[PDB]
RNA sequence: GAGUGGCGCGGACGCUACGCCGCGACGAGUAGGAGGGCCGCUGCGGUGAGCCUUGAAGCCUAGGGCGCGGGCCCGGGUGGAG
RNA sequence: CGCGUCCCCCGCGAGCGCACGGGGUCGGCGGCGAUGUCGGCUACCCACCCGACCCGUCUUGAAACACGGACCAAGGAGUCUAACACGUGCGCGAGUCGGGGGCUACGAAAGCCGCCGUGGCGCAAUGAAGGUGAAGGCCGGCGCCGCCGGCCGAGGUGGGAUCCCGAGGCCUUCCAGUCCGCCGAGGGCGCACCACCGGCCCGUCUCGCCCGCCGCGCCGGGGAGGUGGAGCACGAGCGCACGUG
RNA sequence: UGAAACCGUUAAGAGGUAAACGGGUGGGGUCCGCGCAGUCCGCCCGGAGGAUUCAACCCGGCGGCGGGUCCGGCCGUGCCGG
């Protein structure tokens, strides 16, 4: 909508909302990211700290699939398997624990953030954190490794 | 409201046939002109 | 069968009616007692002087409790400190008037804005007409005219200032609730002095209008009110 | 409901007619004929209409019946009153006061009918 | 020139890009073009699986 | 889903539940009053004093 | 000539919602009437919140409507929200909750109602409690939003733990000169 | 009914305002059949409009 | 505020709630910002059982008006198809 | 300005009417008028009095001996695309979104897909990287220490809109006495948010002791206390539209 | 169609401080009110008229409603039974 805009309310004025002294000239600061170490240094220092310079090692042919390891917390570990299993786990008499194949749902590591509800599990996760191990052992479960 | 009245069905001669459809819940969806 | 609630609604109206009559009689008798005070106040100052004069001594009368400060200069080209002190006095417009009770934290402010005010010690008749003619109350932070006593009684009733006369008594005889009674009064919208100003720019001492005019504020209050 | 389908109609109905800093509503059962919640003749359950007859003289009174409101064809009972003026204005007062039928439109209907019997009276 | 807290962003429009703008008004005609060919092939490969 | 299920605030606002839990309607309109004087008008002065 | 600065003599609050939706605007008409008439200060705060923008009434998670209703002296009380109730999945057991919200997410409905809870709207909260008596008026976290991490003292200012606007983060996206003692300086 | 008249449709004389007809209507092949239906459902005053 | 206890068939207006009403105070303004336009323009979707060869658009006007204003509506003349 | 009763010195009478009374009425009148007068603020022309320099522009400052403009009509200048930011509207909500593909005149539209959610962004951060990756205390079995065990357990303080409790009190020839409503000294639960204090994860530093084992090592794990982080501390985002920069 | 600049002519008006301008009236026009005996509306009081003519009363019809608690349907972002 061109009619809702500021351009329509600037018909009848003169400078069109770009100053009478400092006129709307073409590029009075240089084009793009110019003067980043010269006359736009203070903007870059105050708002983009670290912009200039190198750090760390160059890795030439980086493929993003070699370093693929999507993580799930213990906070939402039970949401991977149906709500029926968590119901059927507690009520039944045997003491059989349900299996949460974390790789089936599309995560390769189990991090240990949430309070894990006090009933056993067997977690077939590809990787584990040290806490995520301790939480499952504490509730009374298995940290089954898989590849 | 959440009531669904009993919607009649009309014969080709414009007079009422015996059949009644229950008004679909579609017709009681919130009227948003926005 | 309505015979009860017919008379019960009248019994209410009579109790509301007889209560106003008791409130009217109080307002009448508070007004009669302040007349008796102002008499004794006015009389004893002449009395203390005559017995000073008989003995051969001097009665140095009580340095006044109460001043009436009128802004004489305009709103244009004014010092920052002078702007602040004039707007703490609520003198935000030319020929605005407020009562200012004297002390140390009053006069060292009034001497700092001397060139922008004409002030002095108001009369009893000066306090009357300023409260009667130009009397407006800050009720709900709105400048509402004091036309019934139930506007002063509603804002100032918690300090037992329940009529026009109680307010005048509270200002003139600077009461324990002067602040609340004076801040209730909107800064007085006075007209231009009908007769002319002597000289706005210079002090009253040097044939001007500005600064302390001890007895003589009352002549210009009547010139402006 | 009344308050719902007002908020759709209030600014964008086909009957709504805006010009000359004035707003009207050309509905079949608006009387005073102005854009209002009260006087809108589509949107309320109970609606009083006052129209002149299909013949020359008289006033017809359109009472929107309580039952079939999703039924447009059977929703209105029309009663033509071809009498003297004083008893036409009475009948309309009695239809509204003594049926409790939307008593906010009691005086507007009597003023309209009055201005319809004045209209069909011959000019000199 | 940067005004305040902005993103230090780099548009790739320093070349003659307007000459090489690929517009997609072909798209709905293309989807019919592919579909007409898919049908005409399926009717040709007559009792055989359509998908191949 | 509906944001409100009863859209009729004719019937809601004159329901016995709401109508019970209001204050009294202040329908009386108070226009401004003239400032008469002390010495001009006697029985305005008799009202104040 | 009166020395009044006309800078701050227009108050910049909402006196209606900017939204044109007629279900929210009918709720305002109801709480316009209740707020001014009922002396209860509940309905006044609700009316204000019915006006406020999407950001200013943020989504209260179900696990706050658990937690802040579990608190002492709040038994058999109705949780009032002017935002929306979103089903927190990292809570397992859900109590009986009496709920008033503009929206509830289709997950949180099935969560609350199945666990013997009741969901109301603000036309119902009106008929149930016109003064809003026996209500816990809750709100979601307003500073929750991602946008507040970029606000405050500028990123690259000493002791400003502020998130900078970076195209895409990594090892070579604003890590050197203003972030390391090795490269120039470190704020 | 009110919204459809506010939209501008002449439904004053329509039977029910969800005008549901039989599945005999989908068997029609001529406009003279289509006209006579809209006469009898009294939708024709909208076609005439 | 509620309970057991000793004839005359009548009443103005209103409330497009984005509506209506009341009361106080205030009003310079370049650059600049924002809001509201029942301000204007040309096309589109709707709608107004809109207007129009018994005269559309346009154009002229010492005619009548309206609006703080942008502009707009009428009367007359010209015009021929929107 | 009564007395039926309570003591210090000797709860409703009826009318009338005048008004310095919450903003003007008259229950006063009077000339005139069909071919020459009546009304018409504006608009047409003229005259008089006062005011009154020529606009646009850059400029500390323009009527300027600053520049552009003889006159008139038509044309004539903040656009569209991409990205980013923030505000606002809508939808869904720890998700969200088909945009690419596919299926079935207007219609190159619309509707549909979910074993088309690939993928994007969000849901996890930190580190140059190897990599690592987000509460505990208690009561015991061997004035303790790593296993054995058990239950309860996502902080604290201060201020906090809103609710909550209700000491008491809101009246018809009494006085008890109950149901509701309303006010309230004071006291509590405290939303968001803010400051503060502790906690936790990653990097690093310092000090220090103890564990684990198919591979006992230049192995792996852990602790207390500083500190670096665009973190956690019961999600807010995603898509769309609109505005501004 | 036939605008404006610009020109002619006709009609009216005025003209020694270039013209034009704002504010205030006056004068002359052109036209308009299609002016020029000047408002209707209730209710009531009197007169002389007219009319199929009210209240009531039946008879059929139609609608609103609530019948504290008549019968039976139908629907439930309501459950509890098979």
């Amino acid at each position: 909508p061109s009619r809702l805009r500021k351009t329509r309310k600037l018909r009848g004025h003169v400078s069109h909302g770009h100053g009478r002294i400092g006129k709307h000239r073409k590029h009075p600061g240089g084009r793009g990211n110019a003067g980043g170490m010269h006359h736009h240094r203070i903007n870059f220092d105050k708002y983009h700290p670290g912009y200039f310079g190198k750090v760390g090692m160059r890795h030439y042919h980086l493929k993003r699939n070699q370093s693929f390891c999507p993580t799930v917390n213990l906070d939402k570990l039970w949401t991977l398997v149906s709500e029926q299993t968590r119901v059927n786990a507690a009520k039944n008499k045997t003491g059989a624990a349900p299996i949460i194949d974390v790789v089936r749902s599309g995560y390769y590591k189990v991090l240990g953030k949430g309070k894990l509800p006090k009933q056993p599990v067997i977690v077939k996760a590809k990787f584990f954190s040290r806490r995520a191990e301790e939480k499952i052992k504490g509730v009374g479960g298995a940290c089954v490794l898989v590849a | 409201a959440c009531a669904r009245p009993l919607i009649s069905v009309y014969s080709e001669k414009g007079e009422s046939s015996g059949k009644n459809v229950t008004l679909p819940a579609v017709f009681k969806a919130p009227i948003r002109p926005d | 069968n309505f015979a009860e609630l017919k008379i019960k609604r009248l019994r209410k109206k009579f109790a509301q009616k007889m209560l106003r009559k008791a409130r009217r009689k109080l307002i009448y008798e508070k007004a009669k007692h302040y007349h008796k005070e102002y008499r004794q106040m006015y009389r004893t100052e002449i009395r203390m002087a005559r017995m000073a004069r008989k003995a051969g001594n001097f009665y140095v009368p009580a340095e006044p409790k109460l001043a009436f400060v009128i802004r004489i200069r305009g709103i244009n080209g004014v010092s920052p400190k002078v702007r602040k002190v004039l707007q703490l006095l609520r003198l935000r417009q030319i020929f605005n008037g407020t009562f200012v009770k004297l002390n140390k934290a009053s006069i060292n402010m009034l001497r700092i804005v001397e060139p922008y005010i004409a002030w002095g010690y108001p009369n009893l008749k000066s306090v009357n007409e300023l409260i009667y003619k130009r009397g407006y109350g800050k009720i709900n932070k709105k400048r509402i005219a004091l036309t019934d006593n139930t506007l002063i009684a509603r804002s100032l009733g918690k300090y037992n200032i329940i009529c026009m006369e109680d307010l005048i008594h509270e200002i003139y005889t600077v009461g324990k609730h002067f602040k609340e009674a004076n801040n209730f009064l909107w800064p007085f919208k006075l007209s231009s002095p009908r007769g002319g100003m002597k000289k706005k720019t210079t002090h009253f001492v040097e044939g001007g209008d500005a600064g302390n005019r001890e007895d003589q504020i009352n002549r210009l209050i009547r010139r402006m009110n | 409901s009344a308050h719902l389908q007002w908020m759709v109609v209030r600014n964008c109905s086909s009957f709504l007619i805006k010009r000359n800093k004035q707003t009207y509503s050309t509905e079949p059962n608006n009387l005073k004929a102005r854009n209002s919640f009260r006087y809108n003749g589509l949107i309320h359950r109970k609606t009083v209409g006052v129209e002149p007859a299909a013949d020359g003289k008289g006033v017809v009174v359109v009472m929107k019946r309580r039952s079939g409101q999703r039924k447009p064809a059977t929703s209105y009972v029309r009663t033509t009153i071809n009498k003297n003026a004083r008893a036409t204005l009475s009948s309309i007062r009695h239809m509204i006061r003594k049926n409790k039928y939307h008593p906010d439109l009691r005086m507007a209907a009597i003023r309209r009918a009055s201005a319809i019997l004045r209209s069909q009276k011959p000019v000199m | 020139a940067p005004s305040r807290n902005g993103m230090i962003l780099k548009p790739h429009f320093h070349k003659d890009w307007q000459r090489r703008v690929a517009t997609w008004f072909n798209q709905p005609a293309r989807k019919i073009r592919r579909r007409k060919a898919r049908q005409a092939r399926a009717r040709r490969i007559a009792p055989r699986p359509a998908a191949g | 889903m509906h944001k409100m299920l009863n859209t009729d605030l004719s019937r809601i606002l004159k329901s016995p539940e709401i109508q019970r839990a209001l204050r009294a309607p202040r329908k009386k309109i108070h226009r401004r009053v003239l400032k008469k004087n002390p010495l001009k008008n006697l029985r305005i002065m008799l009202k104040l004093n | 000539g009166v020395d009044i600065l006309h800078n701050k003599d227009r108050k910049v609050w909402r006196k209606e919602p900017k939204s044109q939706d007629m279900y929210l605007r009918l709720l305002v008409k109801l709480y316009r009437f209740l707020a001014r008439h009922t002396n209860s200060t509940f309905n006044q705060v609700v009316l204000k919140r019915l006006f406020m923008s999407r950001t200013k009434r943020p989504p209260l998670s179900l696990s706050r409507v658990i937690r802040k209703m579990k608190l002492p002296d709040r038994e058999n009380k109705t949780a009032v929200v002017v935002g929306t109730i979103t089903d927190d999945v990292r809570v397992q057991e859900v109590p009986k909750l009496k709920v008033c919200a503009l929206r509830v997410t289709s997950r949180a409905h099935s969560r609350i109602l199945k666990a013997e809870g009741k969901i109301l709207t603000f036309h119902q909260l009106a008929l149930d409690s016109p003064k809003g008596r026996g209500t816990v008026l809750l709100s979601g976290p307003r500073k929750g939003r991602e946008v507040y991490q970029h606000f405050g003292k500028a990123p690259g200012t000493p002791h400003s733990h502020t998130k900078p606007y970076v195209r895409s983060k990594g090892r070579k996206f604003e890590r050197a000169r203003g972030r390391r003692a090795s490269w120039g300086y470190k704020n | 009914p009110a919204l459809v008249m506010s939209k501008g449709h002449r439904i004053e004389e329509v039977p029910e305002l969800p005008l549901v007809v039989e599945d005999k209507v989908e068997g029609y092949k001529k406009t003279k059949e289509a006209v006579l239906l809209l006469k009898k459902l009294k939708a024709w005053n909208d076609i005439k409009k």
